């Protein structure tokens, strides 16, 4: 497909805009921002001082 | 009138075969016919107006 990429826009394709094609879609939904962040991940290992159960 | 023939049956020759074919032409001029026969090269996709279009520069 000529384009004009210029524009800052570019039209999205499948294998059908030039060849003799079908599109392939399938769905899934493990893509989504909320789904991808709501798993846990470490940021480091803490320590706790001496006697601090009692003290300042 | 008519010369020197005096025959019963109808010539056996048509007409624009024996006798020369008196055409007349009027002053203004006669238009040719549209076409001359079916023979033809063609021109396809001269134009527009459908593709991948209108990512196309305006």
């Amino acid at each position: 497909g000529v384009e004009n990429a210029e524009k800052g826009v570019t039209e999205n394709t499948d294998a059908t805009a030039d060849f003799v094609a079908q599109p392939v879609y399938l769905p899934e939904n493990q893509t989504k921002v909320a789904f991808f962040y709501d798993r846990s991940s470490p940021i480091g290992a803490f320590a706790v001082k001496s006697g601090s159960l009692e003290s300042g | 009138s008519e010369g020197n023939e005096g025959v019963i049956i109808n010539n056996f020759y048509s007409n624009q075969y024996q006798n020369s074919i008196d055409l007349s032409a009027n002053a203004t001029g006669s238009d040719p016919p549209k076409t001359y026969g079916q023979f033809s090269n063609l021109l396809s996709g001269a134009v527009n107006a459908f593709s991948n279009m209108l990512p196309l520069l305006a």
